[PDB]
C-alpha cells in the first residue's frame, strides 16, 4: 500500500532522528549492529515512527521491529 | 411514650431506639412543630438567653491569669542567697531534656569550683517539658512564671547563660515563692 | 552461589528487560504534558535527555529483583507525575539545581578545604 | 502479699495456651512456632508464605472468629538475614481476645498482600512499603502514604540516617523550595545510655542454639 | 420474629433453621473432601455436628441463641457463611502437609545481635 | 538589660504620647505625612486578620485565642478563609516537608502588607521534631517571620501577648514618612 510513500516516511523518520547519520541508510541495514543505536535509542526511534504514521505498536508487536525492512513491511499493515 | 425497637440489655444506653408513636395525638404534636418551626422556636430562646448574661471575657492585659504555682514558662538560673550561682555544671539536665535543647561546657573555675563556662538553652527548641527542673539536684533551673517573651528576632530566643542568669534575678522573687508552695509534692 | 527465592514480578532477565523499556515508553511520552502542567524552566529536549541520562545510572544492574524494585518505583514517580500530585519543585528536583558544582581535581578540593 | 509486682491473668493465661496448641495442629504446614509472651499474648509465628492462609484461618473459624484486624507492625532488625519481621496484632470481639501473628521477609522478597482477608490492611500495608520498603505483592495500589512525594529511600530502616540526608529551603532565584544536602547547625548529640552490668540474668542463657 | 437485628446494614433472616442446615450440610461435605488424618477435619466435623443438631433440635430461634450461645442467629448465619469460604479454600492450599518453609537460623531471636560462644 | 524607670524619676517623665513620632516634626509637609503615617497604621493595626492556618497541636490553643475567654476578637481579629482576605498567618505547628511548598504558595498569595507570627517551637525552630528526617527546621527557613511566640504550645495570653506585639510593630511602621526622605 503506496510502499514509496511509506519507505520515504519510514526512512525520513531516521534522518529526522539525531544521533544517526544518513550513511547506510538502506532496508537491509540492522538497528542494533550496522546502525549502532543504543537499546534506548532503538525505541526512541521506533516510538518516534509511530508518531509521523499514526499508529500504536505494542511492544509484541514492536520487539520484530530489527531492521528498516522489519518496520517497512510490518507497516504495510 | 413510644416502645424501643431494639430491647437493651443491663449496663448499655441507647440513642435512638425509641420508636414513633402514630397516634394522632401525637403526629399532630409532631406535625404543630414541624409546621410552625416549633423545634427552632426554642432555640432561638436559648440564643436570646445568652444576651443576658456576663460574658467570660478578660481584660486583658489589665486582667489576666488565673494560673497555679506549678506553671512551667520561660527558664532562669537561680543562685543561692549568698549570691553564689547554684548550678554544678552536672549536666543531668542536659541528658535528660527530651529536645537536646541545652548545651552546657564545664570548667575548673579560677577558686577551683565545679562551675559552667557555657549554658545554653535554645528556646525554639524546648517544649516545656519541665524536666530540666526535676532533675536538678539543687534547683539550679527553673521554669519561671513568664510566659510573655515573645521577640521579634530569632536569635533572640536562643538564651546563653547571661541571659538566664539575668531571668534569675529579675524573677527572683517570685520563683522562691514557687518552690516553697510546691516544692512539698514534687 | 545460588539460592532460591520469590519473583517479584518477572522470571527472566528478558522480560524484566521488557518491563523497563515499557516504563521508557511512558516517560517519553509524557514530557510534553509535563512540560505543559509544571511551571518550570526546563524544555522538552532537556527533559527527554534527563530520562535518558539517569535510566543510564542504572547501566551495570544485573539482579532481576532488583530491576524489578527500581521498576516498581520507577513506575511509581510516573503516576505521581501523570497526575500532578508531585507540586513543581519536586519535579525540578531531578535536577539539584541549587547545588552548585563541586570540583572534583586534586588541587581545587585541597584549597577549598574538606 | 507484694504489691508493686502485677498480678499475672492465670484464667486468660490458661485459655491461650490451649488454644494456642490449637492453632498449632490446624495449620501445620505453616505454623513455625507458638509462644505465650509474658504479658500473656499469644504469638504465632509463621512463614512468609502462610500469611493469607493462617490469616484467614482465624478471621473464619469459629473457634478463633478473629474479625478485626488491628495494626500490622514492621520491625527492621538488621542483624537477621531476613532483616524485616511484619507483625499482625487481631482482635476477636466474640471471643474477647486478641492474637499476634509474626512473619519475617527480606528486603527484596515480597509478602503476599492480606487485603483479602482483612481489607482494613489496605493502608497499614501502603504504611509498611513506604516506611520500611516491604513490597506487598497483590496489593490493589501500592503507594507512599508518608513520606514526601519523590522521598528516596526508606526512612524506617535502622540503617537510615535519623536527620535524613536532604534538608528543604526556598531559593528566591528559583522562586520555588529547592533541596539541599543535610546541614545542621548543631548535630544530634549521641548518649551512650549503655549498661556495664547486666541486670536481667533470666535472658542471659535464652535462646539456645 | 425479631423486630430488628440490631444491628445496622444485618437484616433479621427468614428461616435461619434452613439457612443454617443447608450451610452445615455444604461445610461437612467441603470437609469431607480433606484427609482423615488432618485436624482441621477433625475439629470442624466435630464441631459442625454440635452446631448442626441444635438447629434441627430446636424450633424457636430464641431457644436456638441460647442452646447455642455465639450470638444471634443472623450472626450464626454470617459465621457459617465464613467456613464455607474457609474450608473451599484450604482444600488448595493444603495446610495439613509438613512444614512447608524450615525457619533460618537465629530468625526468632530476641535480643537481636549478640555474640553467641561455641 | 534597661530596667523601668523608678516612680520618682518617671514622676517626671511628659506623658508618652500616642503617636511613635511624636509631634516635634520641622516642616508642615513632614507632620503631615507623620499624622496621615498614623492613620494608615491606626487603620492596619485595628483590624489584623489572621488566616486559619492550624496545622497541628498549636492549633487547638490557637482556637481558644477566639474563645470567650480571651477573645480575639475583641482587639478587631477576625479570622478568616481565603488568603486574599487574610492579612496575617499563625503559622502554628510543625511544618513538614511535604506542607512547606503549600506555606510558601499560600503566604505568596496573601496580599501585602503581610505579617507572619510563628507559634510554639515547631514553627520557631522545629521544636521537639528538630532533627527528624521530615521536618523544616523553622518556618523562617521558607517564608519571613515577624513575631515568634515560644511555648509548646503557647498559652493563650501568650499568643495574645504577641498579637499585640505585632500591633505595635504596626503601629510603627514608617511607610509614608520614609517615602518623603526617598
Ligand atoms: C470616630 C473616631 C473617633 C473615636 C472616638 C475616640 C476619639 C477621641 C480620643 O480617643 O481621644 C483621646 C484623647 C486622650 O488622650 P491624651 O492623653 O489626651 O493624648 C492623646 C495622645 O496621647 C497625644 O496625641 P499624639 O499627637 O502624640 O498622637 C496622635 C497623632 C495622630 O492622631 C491619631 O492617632 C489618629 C490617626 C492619625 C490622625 C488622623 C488625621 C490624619 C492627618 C492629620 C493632619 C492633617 O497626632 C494627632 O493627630 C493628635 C492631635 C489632636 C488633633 C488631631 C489632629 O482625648 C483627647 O485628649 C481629646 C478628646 C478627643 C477629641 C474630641 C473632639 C470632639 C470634636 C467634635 C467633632
Ligand atoms: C476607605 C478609606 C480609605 C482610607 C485611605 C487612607 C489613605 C492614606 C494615604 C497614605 C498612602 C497609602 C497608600 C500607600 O501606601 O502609598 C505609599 C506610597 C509610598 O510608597 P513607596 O515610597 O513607593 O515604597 C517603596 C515601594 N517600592 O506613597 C507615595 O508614594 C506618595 C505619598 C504621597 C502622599 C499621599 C497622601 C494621600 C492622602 C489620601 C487621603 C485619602 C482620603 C480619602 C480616602
Ligand atoms: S523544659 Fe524540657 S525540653 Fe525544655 S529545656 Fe527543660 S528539659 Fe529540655
Ligand atoms: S541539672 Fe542543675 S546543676 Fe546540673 S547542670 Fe543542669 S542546671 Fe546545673
Ligand atoms: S510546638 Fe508543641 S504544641 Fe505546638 S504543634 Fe509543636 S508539639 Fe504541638
Amino acid at each position: 500500500l503506496s510502499l514509496k510513500l511509506i519507505n520515504e516516511r519510514v526512512l525520513l523518520v531516521l534522518k529526522l532522528y539525531d544521533k544517526i547519520d544518513p550513511s547506510k541508510l538502506n532496508v537491509e541495514s540492522h538497528f542494533i549492529n550496522d546502525l549502532g543505536l543504543d537499546s534506548l535509542d532503538h525505541v526512541e526511534v521506533i516510538m518516534a515512527m509511530e508518531d509521523e504514521f499514526g499508529f500504536e505498536i505494542p511492544d509484541s508487536d514492536a520487539e520484530k521491529l530489527l531492521k528498516p525492512a522489519d518496520i517497512i513491511k510490518y507497516v504495510a499493515d | 411514650e413510644p416502645k424501643d425497637i431494639v430491647e437493651v440489655p443491663k449496663g448499655y444506653v441507647y440513642v435512638n431506639n425509641k420508636e414513633l408513636s402514630m397516634e394522632f395525638a401525637d403526629i399532630t404534636d409532631r406535625a404543630a412543630s414541624t409546621m410552625f418551626f416549633g423545634e427552632l422556636l426554642r432555640g432561638f430562646a436559648v440564643t436570646l438567653a445568652h444576651i443576658f448574661k456576663e460574658p467570660a471575657t478578660i481584660n486583658y492585659p489589665f486582667e489576666k491569669g488565673p494560673l497555679s504555682p506549678r506553671f512551667r514558662g520561660e527558664h532562669a538560673l537561680r543562685r543561692y542567697p549568698s549570691g553564689e550561682e547554684r548550678c554544678i555544671a552536672c549536666k543531668l539536665c542536659e541528658a535528660i531534656c527530651p529536645a537536646q535543647a541545652i548545651t552546657i561546657e564545664a570548667e575548673e573555675r579560677a577558686d577551683g569550683s565545679r562551675r559552667t563556662t557555657r549554658y545554653d538553652i535554645d528556646m525554639t527548641k524546648c517544649i516545656y517539658c519541665g524536666f530540666c527542673q526535676e532533675a536538678c539536684p539543687v534547683d539550679a533551673i527553673v521554669e519561671g512564671p513568664n510566659f510573655e517573651f515573645s521577640t521579634e528576632t530569632h536569635e533572640e530566643l536562643l538564651y546563653n547563660k547571661e541571659k538566664l542568669l539575668c531571668n534569675g534575678d529579675k524573677w527572683e522573687s517570685e520563683i522562691a515563692s514557687n518552690l516553697q508552695a510546691d516544692h512539698l509534692y514534687r | 552461589a545460588v539460592q532460591q527465592v520469590r519473583p517479584i514480578l518477572s522470571v527472566d532477565r528478558e522480560e524484566a528487560r521488557k518491563r523497563a523499556l515499557n516504563l521508557y515508553k511512558a516517560w517519553y511520552r509524557q514530557i510534553p504534558y509535563i512540560v505543559m502542567d509544571y511551571d518550570i524552566p526546563m524544555t522538552v529536549e532537556q527533559c527527554r535527555d534527563k530520562l535518558r541520562e539517569e535510566f543510564v545510572k542504572h547501566r551495570n544492574v544485573t539482579d532481576i529483583r532488583v530491576i524489578d524494585m527500581l521498576v516498581i518505583k520507577g513506575q511509581m514517580e510516573l503516576k505521581e507525575s501523570v497526575e500532578i500530585w508531585k507540586q513543581k519543585g519536586h519535579i525540578m528536583r531531578y535536577w539539584k539545581e541549587s547545588q552548585d558544582p563541586k570540583p572534583t581535581d586534586f588541587l581545587s578540593k585541597f584549597i577549598q578545604g574538606v | 502479699d507484694k504489691p508493686t509486682v502485677r498480678q499475672p491473668d492465670a484464667v486468660a493465661r490458661s485459655h491461650l495456651s490451649d488454644f494456642g496448641r490449637y492453632v498449632a495442629e490446624c495449620l501445620p504446614k505453616y505454623v513455625q512456632k507458638v509462644q505465650l509472651t509474658a504479658g500473656d499474648e499469644l504469638e504465632v509465628l509463621i512463614a512468609p508464605e502462610g500469611v493469607v492462609p493462617v490469616l484467614q484461618f482465624l478471621k473464619d473459624h469459629h473457634q478463633a472468629q478473629f474479625t478485626n484486624l488491628v495494626d500490622i507492625a514492621g520491625v527492621d532488625v538488621p542483624c537477621r538475614k531476613n532483616r524485616f519481621e511484619v507483625v499482625y496484632n487481631l482482635l476477636s470481639l466474640r471471643y474477647n481476645s486478641r492474637i499476634r501473628v509474626k512473619t519475617y521477609t527480606d528486603e527484596l522478597t515480597p509478602l503476599d498482600s492480606a487485603c483479602e482477608v482483612h481489607k482494613a490492611a489496605n493502608w497499614y500495608e501502603r504504611e509498611i512499603w513506604d516506611m520500611y520498603g516491604v513490597f506487598f505483592a497483590n496489593h490493589p495500589d501500592l503507594r507512599r502514604i508518608l513520606t514526601d512525594y519523590g522521598f528516596e529511600g526508606h526512612p524506617q530502616r535502622r540503617d537510615f540516617p535519623l536527620s535524613g540526608y536532604v534538608e528543604l529551603r526556598y531559593d528566591d532565584e528559583k522562586k520555588r523550595v529547592v533541596c539541599e544536602p543535610l546541614e545542621l547547625a548543631q548535630e544530634f548529640r549521641k548518649f551512650d545510655l549503655s549498661a556495664p552490668w547486666e541486670q536481667f540474668p533470666n535472658f542471659r542463657n535464652a535462646n539456645p542454639p | 420474629i425479631k423486630a430488628s437485628t440490631g444491628l445496622t446494614g444485618l437484616a433479621v433472616s427468614t428461616n435461619p433453621h434452613h439457612t443454617l442446615s443447608a450451610l452445615y450440610g455444604k461445610i461437612l461435605r467441603a470437609v469431607s473432601k480433606m484427609p482423615q488424618d488432618a485436624s482441621y477435619r477433625k475439629y470442624t466435623e466435630q464441631l459442625v455436628k454440635q452446631r448442626a443438631d441444635s438447629v434441627a433440635q430446636h424450633k424457636d430461634i430464641t431457644a436456638l441463641e441460647k442452646a447455642v450461645g455465639c450470638g444471634q442467629v443472623e450472626e450464626l448465619i454470617v459465621q457459617a457463611e465464613n467456613e464455607l469460604i474457609l474450608a473451599r479454600k484450604m482444600l488448595g492450599w493444603k495446610p495439613w502437609e509438613k512444614l512447608v518453609q524450615a525457619a533460618p537460623a537465629k530468625q526468632w531471636d530476641w535480643p537481636p545481635a549478640q555474640i553467641m560462644e561455641p | 538589660q534597661q530596667t523601668l524607670p523608678v516612680a520618682e524619676v518617671a514622676q517626671n517623665l511628659p506623658k508618652k504620647g500616642y503617636s511613635p513620632f511624636g509631634t516635634k516634626q520641622s516642616s508642615v509637609a513632614e507632620w503631615s505625612l507623620a499624622r496621615l503615617d498614623d492613620l494608615l497604621n491606626w487603620g492596619r493595626k485595628g483590624s489584623i486578620w489572621p488566616l486559619t492556618f492550624g496545622l497541628a497541636c498549636c492549633a487547638v490553643e490557637m482556637m481558644h485565642i477566639a474563645a470567650p475567654r480571651y477573645d480575639m476578637d475583641r482587639y478587631g481579629v477576625v479570622f478568616r478563609a481565603s488568603p486574599r482576605q487574610a492579612d496575617v498567618i499563625i503559622v502554628a505547628g510543625t511544618l513538614t516537608n511535604k506542607m512547606a511548598p503549600a506555606l510558601r504558595k499560600v503566604y505568596d498569595q496573601m496580599p501585602e502588607p503581610r505579617w507572619v507570627i510563628s507559634m510554639g517551637s515547631c514553627a520557631n525552630g522545629g521544636g521537639y521534631y528538630h532533627y527528624s528526617y521530615s521536618v523544616v527546621r523553622g518556618c523562617d527557613r521558607i517564608i519571613p517571620v515577624d513575631i515568634y511566640v515560644p511555648g509548646c504550645p503557647p498559652t493563650a495570653e501568650a499568643l495574645m501577648y504577641g498579637v499585640l506585639q505585632l500591633q505595635k510593630k504596626v503601629k510603627r511602621m514608617k511607610t509614608l514618612q520614609m517615602w518623603y526622605r526617598k
